[PDB]
């Protein structure tokens, strides 16, 4: 493991694709909003 | 006082005119400070 | 009474007593190297030993197993209660003396 | 093993507390009470205002550094936190000097307040009975009187020191009549807040809330609480003679003295040596001394900010250990 | 590495892993690189991990282990002087994992005088923790100043 | 230049290994080690050709009698004030260039050279900080001139590079809090606290004498000297402790604030004097998500500062070779870095 | 079983990049040279 | 003043030798699939494990 | 700058003595390490910073605005 | 070698949480002394 500081953990992102397991957190992970950490900041729709 | 702000040697309360001059009124002395805001500010102490 | 100070790790448990781990949240040292210090000596008691996960959490994770005959949880139960006599005895014993001083 | 510390020139020895039944092939020891009630004692060495020395025998390590832990944080204090400036001119920084009221003591007793509460902020923050506000303000002027130039800066100016003596108190609704009897006054009243000169003026009011010791040092009732393992020196042979004078200069002074000289060195008393262990660094002095420390003997110190009498301090810090774990109890455990 | 977040600010690795890096602490810095795409990671953990490349490419050679205060630690309570008691070897077989396990202690070294276990145990304990722990191990070795 | 602070040598935490120190909080917030910080922004205002002077005029202050916040920290002036807090994204000197400034000069106008293009400087930081300052001049030339300066005191945060001005250059690990590491029969807490291993292998005793000159220094009372080829002689040292108690060598008993039972070993320790270093962290650390792009070869820019983005050299590149990563590459050099569609002719590949 | 077990599992796994390794291998780190 | 060499020293060791790969032949050949050697090294076997 | 209000470590308030110390040392001629220690401070750490901590908020105080 | 790494690196997990831990709690220091020659290799060093 790597220690990571939350600090560059807000503003250092990873991608999904939310697909039918990833629901029931990401439909939550969202209500969160960018400022706490546990959260998503940005998104985007299947529109392209 | 509570008037906008200061010389540096005159250290003399100076309120200047919009365009005015960068003079102080008093000594031809020229560079000038800003002196304190009265407006309230906070810090906690830790 | 709140629900969140106790938790019995469902990870660590076997069956019936015997062993089992406590994380105890919001502490330290402070109680643990007392607590241990009671639940040494009861009888019983075989293994039980505490340690912090991680300074920067917050967390008590307290280790009991013991024969069988009596059970894990019974075990911190007990010597806790204890605990709580040896301080009523400091206390007692203690302000009587700075009383007469 | 005996509840006597081995001490060596190069190490100690039998640290650990091996009361405990299940040790031995016979196990004793075992708990109870009464077989504690009726051994554990505790003493009193002297009691000033501000700090007491007291002494407290046969029990073990653990609970003992329980209560010093425990005593230099949990026992919770008042100390001045949030900090508001009605401007400031002075040199020192409008940052620190903050700071620095942060951490006076401050002469009042706790209890006297409640938590101050997380949520609902400001207005239902700090109420009332929830904190002690400090007022203080001081401007310097050139003192008319000046009897010789560049004398001691103090008869030049008016009030160029502020002392933490500045510090007032504002009370307010219930506030006034509750402290009557005992006004807050800032702990030791002398103290450097500031130096400032001339021409320069500080104007802060600072709220005071009620904190708690790990988290800033500035919350420890107890400027230093600790606890001194009482050190045994014991002596095997006479080991009399000139020699045997050399032998008391070899510890601090009071420690162990000369009785005669036939009658050689009897300890006269421990508790005034540093367990310094010099006497194994002479090598000859070697066969006929050793040193040791029990464990169940804790001279025990609590020094005190001003908060309050240091034995309500060791008191209190009981009862928390206490409380905390009749807490413990009755929660039930979850699964 | 197997991210895992934490409070302050910087990168915390396991000393162990120092050496591969030639890790010296003091000053010096890193670089934190996420993958992106869903295939590279599974690339990075399961291949470029730690674990799998324990070893060293060159020697075959362990090349992650204890350094510096791990070994003299270790070396401490292995040393044939040492002892312990039930209490003290309890709470240590304890630390060496933080809760989380089940232990059965073996017979202690000596008996009568009290009772003891010598330190070649209470770190033997260390490789095969549980009875269920499947690892059994053996071996001989010469440290150095033998 | 320093702190004196009163350093155990000792293995404690785990947090320690290679020069790696562990602070002390409740001393770290009792004044040890505390730093600030000064910085200056010069906004020069001068004067264009078209006769037009660059304004400092602002304070939107929509919605009765307030301003925005993402203004708010001026004062009427529009200028910046002195000792308020300013953070982040805020405006700490509002600035207007005029729009037509590089046009030609005529004699022709009536009514308006007033339209402005706003441009203010924008304070970014990860942290708070204040204006303390700020100074309104002229300069040689007769042209405006308004310079600021901001501080900020940060506390010795995890991740500070410290010395012991002796050549050991190392790093703070956990910070402990009061309770834990050793104490003793006074009561001192050691405040910095070291690991042991760094003497030997780099070998420097000179320290560890100074460690006993210190100690030997604050009993007498008096400032104790040392020098190249010469300084005070150590063996008279020991006289002035062993009287007042302290071992012959450094050397003292602890007691493990974590247990509370002897340290079952000796330990060394007294007044050392550590200096603290540029490279504050909370300057050095760095991050990014997608930043902005240099328009000549479009991936990532350089460095702090400009924005975020790191360096994979050749010399590193090979890496990932040896451990047989495709994928990671293509992730690498190729989707994460610069990601374009080309639109090729398979008829004469252009 | 343990030895010829040890052996068929230490072998070239193929597709593994042995040039990589080879240069990064020895990259690091009377009077003759 | 040497180590600022020895970067070069890999780098370049590299560039002749960057692309070999080990096929499922355990014949170890180039990028234009020509054939360095047969068996890898007279054995087969990976000097890692 | 100014005497710290309490030592790095014990946590005795030292603030106050400093001006009592050098007050004592100059009026009253005598030796540091005795009058330290009839001034109330045995521990040294809380000592070091009396007798460490040059004093410069004078020599900053030249700069003055008035003069 | 034997029992594949997720085990091995289990092993060292522990090493780390006991050194690190025990360390501490036992003590272990250096101290002048015992860089201190004592007699003896001052005799043997003058005459070597
Ligand atoms: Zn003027
Ligand atoms: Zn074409
Ligand atoms: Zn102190």
């Amino acid at each position: 493991e790597v220690a990571v500081p939350d600090r560059v953990a807000k503003v250092l992102t990873y991608p999904e694709k939310v697909t039918r397991y990833n629901r029931h957190k990401l439909q939550e992970l969202i209500v969160n909003g960018p400022n706490v950490h546990p959260g998503a900041n940005y998104l985007l729709k299947r529109n392209e | 006082a509570t008037l906008k702000y200061i010389c540096a040697e005159c250290s003399s309360k100076l309120s200047l005119s919009r365009t005015d001059a960068v003079r102080c009124k008093d000594c031809g002395h020229r560079i000038l400070l800003k002196a304190r805001t009265k407006r309230l500010v906070q810090f906690e102490a830790r | 009474p709140d629900r969140e100070k106790i938790k019995l790790l469902t990870q660590a448990t076997s069956e019936d007593g015997t062993s089992a781990s406590f994380q105890i949240v919001e502490e330290d040292h402070t109680l643990g190297n007392a607590l241990r210090y009671v639940i040494m000596k009861n009888p019983d008691v075989e293994f039980c030993g505490y340690s912090i996960p991680h300074p920067s959490e917050n967390l008590l994770n307290i280790r009991i197993q013991t024969y069988g005959e009596t059970t894990a949880v019974d075990a911190l139960q007990k010597g806790l209660k204890d605990l709580m006599d040896l301080c009523d005895v400091v206390e007692s014993k203690f302000t009587e003396k700075i009383k007469s001083m | 093993m005996s509840n006597i510390v081995g001490i060596e020139y190069n190490r100690v020895t039998n640290t650990t507390s091996t009361d405990f039944p299940g040790f031995s092939k016979d196990a004793e020891n075992e708990w109870n009470v009464e077989k504690f009630k009726k051994d554990f004692e505790v003493n009193i060495s002297s009691l000033d205002a501000r700090e007491a020395n007291f002494d407290l025998i046969n029990i073990d390590t653990s609970i003992a550094n329980a209560f010093r832990r425990i005593m230099i944080s949990e026992v919770p204090s008042v100390a001045a936190e949030y900090v508001y400036f009605f401007n400031n001119t002075s040199v020192i920084q409008d940052e620190v000097l903050a700071h620095r009221i942060g951490l006076v003591p401050l002469k009042v007793d706790p209890d006297m307040l409640t938590w101050v509460d997380s949520n609902l902020p400001d207005d239902e923050k700090f109420t009332d009975e929830n904190t002690i506000v400090l007022s203080l303000n001081v401007k310097c002027t050139r003192n008319p009187d000046a009897p010789k130039g560049s004398t001691d800066p103090k008869e030049l100016y008016n009030n160029a020191h502020v002392y933490a003596r500045d510090l007032k108190f504002e009370p307010q609704g219930r506030q006034s009549t509750t402290f009557a009897d005992c006004p807050v006054v800032p702990a030791d009243p002398d103290i450097l807040l500031a130096k400032l000169r001339p021409g320069q003026e500080i104007s802060l009011k600072a709220h005071c809330i009620l904190g708690i010791g790990g988290d800033h040092a500035k919350f420890s009732p107890v400027s230093t609480a600790s606890y001194r393992l009482l050190p045994q020196i014991n002596i095997l042979q006479p080991i009399k003679g000139e020699s045997a004078r050399r032998f008391q200069k070899c510890f601090p002074p009071g420690v162990i003295g000369i009785d005669e000289g036939s009658d050689e060195a009897y300890v006269k008393d421990a508790r005034k040596d540093t367990v310094s262990r010099e006497v194994l660094r002479y090598e000859e002095f070697a066969d006929k001394v050793k040193l040791g420390r029990v464990r169940n003997h804790f001279i025990f110190n609590v020094e005190s900010a001003g908060a309050m009498t240091p034995e309500e301090i060791f008191f209190k810090s009981v009862r928390i250990l206490k409380n905390k774990a009749e807490y413990l109890k009755n929660c039930p455990i979850t699964q | 590495h197997y991210a895992k977040i934490r409070p302050w600010r910087t990168f915390r690795l396991n000393e162990c892993v120092c050496t591969p890096y030639n890790a010296d602490f003091d000053g010096d810095e890193m670089n934190l690189h996420v993958p992106q795409t869903e295939e590279a990671r599974a690339e990075a953990i399961n291949l470029m991990g730690v674990k799998n490349n324990l070893l060293t490419p060159k020697s075959g050679e362990p090349i992650i282990a204890a350094t510096q205060d791990f070994i003299t630690g270790s070396y401490l309570i292995s040393h044939k002087d040492s002892f312990y008691d039930r209490a003290t070897l309890t709470q240590l077989l304890s630390m060496m994992s933080d809760g989380i396990e089940h232990f059965d202690i073996p017979p202690p070294a000596i008996m009568k005088p009290y009772y003891l276990w010598t330190g070649k145990q209470v770190f033997s304990l260390l490789i095969k923790p549980n009875h269920n722990s499947p690892v059994v191990i053996n071996l001989d070795a010469k440290n150095k100043v033998f | 230049a320093g702190q004196n602070a009163t350093v155990a040598v000792m293995s404690y935490s785990g947090y320690d290994i290679e020069d790696a120190l562990v602070l002390n909080k409740s001393s770290i917030d009792r004044g040890f080690g505390r730093c600030e910080t000064r910085r200056k922004t010069t906004t020069v205002l001068k004067r264009y050709a078209n006769h037009t002077q660059d304004i400092i005029g602002g304070m939107r202050v929509d919605e009765n009698g307030d301003p925005i916040w993402q203004h708010q920290s001026l004062g009427p002036d529009g200028l910046g004030e002195v000792g308020m807090k300013v953070q982040s994204g805020q405006i700490y000197i509002n600035k207007s260039v005029p729009t037509n400034s590089a046009d030609a000069p005529n004699p022709n106008n009536v009514n308006v050279q007033t339209q402005y293009r706003e441009a203010p400087v924008i304070y970014r930081g990860p942290e708070p900080s204040h204006i303390d300052q700020v100074m309104m001049s002229v300069s040689d030339n007769d042209q405006a001139l308004i310079k600021v300066l901001l501080r900020q005191n940060r506390r010795p945060e995890l991740g500070d590079k410290f010395s012991s001005r002796h050549g050991q250059k190392g790093v703070c690990g956990i910070i402990v809090k009061q309770e834990d590491m050793p104490f003793n029969d006074q009561g001192i807490v050691p405040d910095i606290i070291m690991n042991p291993h760094g003497f030997p292998s780099r070998m420097t005793v000179g320290k560890m004498i100074e460690l006993i000159s210190g100690k030997a220094g604050v009993l007498n009372g008096t400032l104790e000297y040392g020098t190249c080829f010469g300084g005070s002689k150590l063996e008279d040292m020991s006289k002035i402790l062993v009287d007042q108690g302290f071992n012959y060598s450094g050397k003292d008993m602890l007691y493990s604030g974590i247990t509370g039972e002897c340290l079952q070993a000796y330990i060394f320790f007294g007044p050392i004097y550590y200096q603290k270093l540029k490279h504050m962290v909370l300057d050095k650390m760095h991050a990014r998500a997608r930043g902005p792009r240099a328009v000549l070869t479009r991936q990532p820019t350089e460095g702090r500062s400009r924005d975020g983005g790191l360096r994979l050299g050749e010399m590193e590149r090979d890496c990932v070779i040896a451990y047989g990563a495709s994928q990671l590459l293509l992730e690498r050099l190729m989707i994460s870095s610069d990601a374009f569609e080309v639109d090729v002719c398979d008829k004469c590949g252009l | 079983e343990i030895a010829l077990f040890k052996y068929r599992k230490a072998r070239l796994e193929p597709g593994t990049a042995i040039g990589a390794i080879g240069a990064q291998s020895i990259g690091e780190p009377m009077n003759v040279t | 003043v040497k180590t600022a060499e020895t970067g070069y020293m890999s780098r370049r060791l590299m560039k002749s030798l960057e692309d070999l790969s080990c096929q499922y032949d355990n014949t170890v050949r180039t990028s234009a699939n020509g054939i360095v050697q047969f068996t890898y090294g007279g054995d087969g076997l990976d000097p890692l494990e | 700058m100014i005497v710290p209000v309490r030592c790095f470590s014990c946590g005795k308030v030292v603030g106050d003595k400093w001006e009592s110390y050098l007050n004592l040392l100059q009026e009253d001629e005598l030796d540091e390490g005795t009058a330290l220690s009839r001034l109330g401070l045995k521990r040294y750490c809380c000592r070091r910073m009396i007798l460490t901590h040059v004093d410069l908020i004078e020599k900053f105080l030249r700069y003055n605005p008035l003069e | 070698r034997d029992y594949g790494p997720q085990e091995a690196a289990n092993a060292m997990n522990r090493m780390a949480k006991l050194c690190a831990r025990f360390l501490g709690n036992r003590g272990f220091s250096i101290g002048i002394n015992d860089v201190t020659p004592a007699d003896d290799l001052k005799q043997k060093k003058e005459e070597l």
